[PDB]
């Protein structure tokens, strides 16, 4: 037998009307959108308009927009990488946030090895940044500000409306991560003052291996191509375009943007079941995030004294995510929830749950019993419940490292 | 997760606590450097000096909590001396840890040598 | 028992706390159940007892006993 | 239209409870529920039909994904046993 | 009505022209044998009539059309100096206006080969 | 009715048995390949490597030397920007040819945006370069040699093997774009004594939007990432890795290295027959590349005082392709066949036939009949050929150009 | 085996030409009778036990792929009429 | 390709060639800058000065055939005057073309253009 | 004709130049050749006259006077 799935926020299963879509194109329609001189490249061109306006529709944008690529880490690197080299004679110096994805950071620490100069934002505890600390970190000769709309980690949303008038003001270029927005929450270009987004298909319930950036076009954002080749997607993007790929973006968009308010109520009301029911049989349970600007469908809670790792082994059932340390490649420790200023060990307890379009009930309380018998179980072995229990405070011991 | 591992975390051996005051028992309790994991291992050691109980309660991961638990019965039976030539490439070799969760067994070898030289500390004069 | 079962899955369907499905109430009127909740009854009877009832017995079906009926005799 | 109606909503539970995968199952049943209940008190013919053919495409599409998920078809989950 | 401009060609050589208003800057580029490609004869479908406009006199042009911009984006080398030489007429608030011809186009000649004049 | 398809260096049709072997990881096994600590990721990460190995086990490498992409756009990209920024600080000269492929011709050029003196060797009447041309090329400072293992447009195969051994006797990395090659002829990295290789998967009968790059382990070559982000494939292409689409690529060249020589023997059977049947009805037809070094399966041919787009609109339903300048978005002429020294009016005249997997004797004779008709139809129509059947010869006329 | 060999032959050349493309069916019918008289006089029992194990296994991809093509069909080519 | 330069290039009208050693006959042959194309119109007109007969030989796109065959339908009728307004925009509206195809009708007209001067100058005492 | 088109397919499938088909030539001995080809015969003959030939019946269909019979007893 199978676990249950409840690592939305990783990736997704693919949508039967997406998947539904593709086919035709997986079977029959396998021209080149870029073959000029038949009906096979003409048919492939015209599905990939299609796709456009799909997408378009979706985030209130002009189809002439939009760009697709190869999923939302090639759009943030397009961004900010093209961004800052393509306005490099004035500009030098980026904002970006302490919380943002890995991309998004990584684009920004190569920019820094290249000669640009880069401000990492703070966040208050809550998770969201501060208005005046992005106004007084703006220079005059400041490029753009990336700040993303919803938080992989702990489902925080970001005043994104705010930041895009503060920055439509200081005449800065204003771009968000939006790779688990999209789809989820409303996003209109327009009305926030965004000029570039990355979108992610395998986030939204489409395919992976695609992606898009929007790009605006009045007034004009400007972007250095950082894939050379024969000029397709307005000379912003070289390569060949996968059009079953693209197709199954496109159908995506439309059915989120079909299924949005159906979904997010079914989702509320199951993450509060979640996250009740947890909280009313386990002790020392803290949530990561401030609920007031949070996206229900990602809940990263905390288990005091229980480390993460040992209780997703007991979960074994159930797939989820955690942020300790022992969970990475490389001994990583969590630098969001270390920037939400998680005390070290709190941060090696985190859990994160995902709730999504195919989560049921029944799944929800399956895991909730399941945790809550494994988290007993792991803090009877806990030698820091043990000294909790015992009165003795964990800040004044001295442990004997080495 | 490989399958020794999965036994020790699934059936861990010696989960507990033994009285801290008694002469002949040893509490050591180890933290790791670069991730989270504590370890407390104590042991019982008779007049003979055998050790004849060892217990230990781990707050880490699976990995960690399996060479916790096998370094325990392994502990069990044996001498101070012979406990002290336990190292944590045994313990890795036996798991068969990668290197990756190599910290594990050092973490556990740390608990061992930390209860042994809790217990003679105890029995100096 | 047949129609214990039957009164079951009606209970089950319609949520009337297993003891207002007597002999003689009907699905519309006595019970709470519209057109949907008696096409989703008559597949959850489908289900249980193996069987495919066709359309002319399926709107027959409009009552606890005519249900009982057609079980019993199918 | 209410015969038409109610055969199209019968065709779509019954095709849907065909689904091998267990998310795909469940959300289409919920689904179709939720919608034939959220429009049961539409009135303008014009909006009725367009839902209608909307169905139809809908109950295509599910046939079409449940003969190919039984095609190519895994293990039950947990929760099934 | 003479509007004096310079082209600097790829080579880095100034060339000195005494133009008109309302003359062409491709057609004007191209009478005084500045290889200016130029291909689609200012259709605006090549974008091979790209050139850099001196900063003295960029805001002096009147600002592009989004046709221009679209165009623009498939040409290499873009900067934010650029405009299509096609779309830029003459007048007397150009005067001292200097293009600089990109080093490249969008059509690939990395072989040496430069089109006959159109 | 729908057009034949003879488009086949443009892009292929998707191999039914590589769509059997994708649909599983489209239906139930979604999880993302990345996540560490359950089973779908588990599953997932054991698909891509079995992939990995059915590339490695194509091509004669190590599994470990194969890094996945979106497609050989970005593995050349890869290849040519991360060699020449890895060894900027002794290297500074790079060495390509004047018939490679757009993609890697464009990197080349912005590279000399950046600061780098780059080389494009001419090449024979033939297609072939000169192996006294390249060796006198090779400077001290040189870091790597481009050159393609097959043309996409005439279909004439370099030296690959030669090209290796020279350039590994001067130490200088080479590079081959085989994107028309792999699974079409034999290719051994270690007998070529190739560095680095880039692979397609719509051009083998897979995906579109994926790819491969082969990057030598012994003696080690390094690359500098272009795209930021986890640390994904080695630390060389950030990214979730689109399992589905690795997938397809693995076992589209499992097919391909079980099918080739049949495939080869069949292809180079309908070559000779439609080349010979064109030529046998049509006098002034002249084949674009030497024979003796050629690939069968794509077939570029003149068709004098006839213009390439005039004859691909008389072939309606026939997908083919030409290098007329006036099928170009930007009226681009065939640097390609500018390149083997075609007079431009032969190469305003070209068309390029595309012979697959899954060509049929059917379609080639009825492209066939289809063209002769047609080239006939249009040379009555010729002011060209009326002037050269009036013995005015062409080069001595003064055309009245506005 | 000749009457399981002969049977997996028919088998499979009767469902390749179901396939709805052009394309697919004639390579499929092809490439059947190519190997099937390729390897027509091979006389170790294990090489012809490994043959049609691939045979079998080869079938049943020509089947889930010939459904599906049907499912999604398109118009035929010009030199099919 | 828009439905109209199919139908001209489908159903060319007007392809051949007139004696161009005749008095009332011109001739015009002209080439693009930016490609191949290469078009020959020729025209006859009478006494009256009109043109009665008109003939075309294109080597090109599609597109030029099309604003060839066009043009003679179009100067078939009209005067040397009525001929010499055609224009190059008027052509490019009615096949529709797309801005990458205007070097068509630019050159169709160059060709009417040519035609009319070379009827002129062969009409020169 | 029945004889006459299972003659004609005979004569496709095997290349006999259409003379060689008769009244009593085998299929394996007389006409050039093997089952593989029998069999793709056979459903030759069964895709122009629509049928489905059993596999007892299809072999039994040896020579052209047994396809011919069996054509035009079903
Ligand atoms: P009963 O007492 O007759 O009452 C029920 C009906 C609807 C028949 C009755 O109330 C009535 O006739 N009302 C008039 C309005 C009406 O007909 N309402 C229903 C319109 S049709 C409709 O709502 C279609 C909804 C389709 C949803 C498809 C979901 C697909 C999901 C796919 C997931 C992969
Ligand atoms: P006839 O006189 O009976 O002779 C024919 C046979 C094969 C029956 C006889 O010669 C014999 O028994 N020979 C012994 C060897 C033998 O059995 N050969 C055949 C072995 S099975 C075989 O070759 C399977 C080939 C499978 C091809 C798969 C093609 C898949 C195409 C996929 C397209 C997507
Ligand atoms: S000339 Fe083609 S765009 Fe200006
Ligand atoms: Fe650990
Ligand atoms: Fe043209």
């Amino acid at each position: 037998l199978r676990p249950l799935y409840m690592d939305v926020q990783a990736t997704t299963p693919l949508d039967p009307r997406v998947l539904d879509a593709m086919l035709p194109y997986l079977i029959n329609y396998y021209g080149n959108p870029h073959s000029r001189t038949h009906a096979y490249g003409w048919e492939s061109e015209a599905a990939m308009e299609r796709a456009r306006q799909q997408v378009a529709s979706l985030i209130g944008a002009d189809p002439r927009e939009i760009i697709f690529t190869s999923g939302a880490t090639e759009s943030n690197n397009i961004a900010i990488k093209g961004v800052a080299r393509f306005y490099r004679s004035r500009k030098k110096h980026l904002i970006t946030t302490q919380t943002e994805h890995k991309c998004v950071l990584d684009s920004c620490r190569s920019l820094e090895a290249e000669g640009f100069q880069v401000t990492y934002l703070p966040v208050q505890k809550s998770g969201i940044i501060d208005l005046k600390e992005l106004e007084a970190a703006i220079q005059p000769d400041t490029s753009l500000v990336s700040v993303m709309t919803v938080n992989n980690e702990i489902g925080v949303k970001q005043p994104i409306a705010e930041i895009g008038r503060i920055c439509s003001s200081r005449k800065v270029y204003f771009h968000t991560d939006a790779a688990q927005a999209v789809g989820k929450i409303p996003l209109d270009v327009n009305d926030m003052k965004i000029d570039l987004m990355s979108i992610s298909g395998h986030k939204i319930y489409g395919p992976k291996g695609v992606g898009a950036i929007y790009i605006r076009r009045r007034p004009r954002v400007r972007v250095e191509a950082l894939q050379s080749g024969g000029g397709q997607e307005r000379g912003m993007r070289s390569g060949t375009v996968p059009t079953p790929l693209v197709v199954g973006l496109g159908a995506a968009c439309e059915v989120a943007q079909q299924e949005m308010e159906y979904d997010h109520k079914r989702i509320s009301k199951l993450s509060e079941r979640l996250i009740q029911n947890i909280m009313k049989s386990l002790p020392d349970v803290v949530m990561n995030g401030d609920p007031k600007h949070h996206y229900p469908g990602c809940i990263n809670l905390s288990f005091a004294y229980v480390e993460g790792e040992s209780l997703l082994m007991a979960l074994k059932d159930v797939a989820l995510s955690s942020g300790s340390a022992c969970t990475s490649a490389s001994l990583e420790p969590s630098y969001v929830l270390r920037a939400i200023g998680t005390d070290e060990d709190l941060a090696h307890s985190s859990i994160r749950f995902g709730i999504g379009r195919f989560t049921t009930e029944e799944e929800v309380d399956y895991t909730v019993e399941k945790c809550i018998q494994h988290v007993k179980r792991l803090r009877e072995m806990s030698p820091l419940w043990e000294m909790v229990q015992d009165g003795i405070d964990l800040k004044s011991i001295k442990w004997t490292q080495h | 997760y490989h399958k020794k591992v999965v036994d020790h975390y699934e059936n861990p051996r010696n989960v507990g606590s033994l009285d801290k005051t008694s002469k002949n028992v040893g509490t050591g309790l180890v933290g790791a450097p670069a991730c989270g994991d504590v370890m407390k291992l104590q042991i019982q050691v008779d007049e003979k000096g055998k050790i004849v109980d060892a217990r230990f309660k781990t707050f880490g991961c699976g990995s960690a909590i399996a060479s916790s638990s096998l370094a325990t019965e392994w502990v069990k039976g044996k001498t101070v001396e012979e406990a002290l030539t336990i190292k944590n490439t045994d313990i890795a070799k036996e798991l068969c840890l990668p290197p990756v969760k190599l910290h594990c067994s050092m973490l556990a070898e740390d608990a061992i040598k930390a209860a042994l030289a809790d217990y003679k500390l105890k029995q100096e004069p | 028992t047949i129609e214990e079962r039957v009164k079951k899955i009606i209970g089950e369907q319609l949520g009337v706390k297993q003891e207002e499905v007597t002999n003689n109430a009907s699905f519309v009127e006595d019970l709470g159940a519209d057109s949907l909740d008696t096409v989703e009854l008559v597949m959850a009877l489908e289900e249980e007892f193996d069987t495919e009832i066709p359309d002319e017995e399926a709107e027959k079906i409009t009552t606890v006993q005519a249900a009982i009926d057609y079980i019993n005799g199918h | 239209s209410r015969a038409q109606v109610l055969a199209l909503y019968r065709a779509m539970l019954r095709e849907s409870k065909r689904f091998s995968a267990y998310n795909y199952r469940t959300y289409a049943v919920r689904r179709i529920r939720d919608a034939f209940r959220e429009n049961k008190n539409v009135k303008d013919p014009v909006e009725i039909q367009t839902l209608v053919n909307k169905a139809k495409r809908d109950l295509g599409v599910i046939r079409r994904q449940v003969h190919i998920g039984q095609l190519y078809s895994t293990d039950k989950l947990i929760i099934e046993n | 009505d003479v509007v004096n401009v310079v082209f600097v060609d790829r080579s880095g050589q100034r060339i000195p022209v005494s133009g008109r208003v309302g003359d062409n800057v491709l057609h004007l580029a191209q009478r005084h044998g500045v290889d200016l490609e130029g291909a689609c004869e200012a259709s605006l479908a090549c974008s091979t009539c790209h050139v850099y406009v001196s900063e003295d006199h960029l805001d002096l042009l009147p600002p592009p059309e989004e046709r221009e911009d679209d165009m623009l984006d498939m040409a290499p080398l873009l900067q934010e100096n650029s405009r299509l030489g096609c779309q830029i007429v003459l007048t007397p608030e150009l005067e001292g206006a200097e293009f600089t011809l990109p080093k490249i186009t969008r059509n690939f000649y990395v072989d040496g080969h430069v089109p006959k004049p159109h």
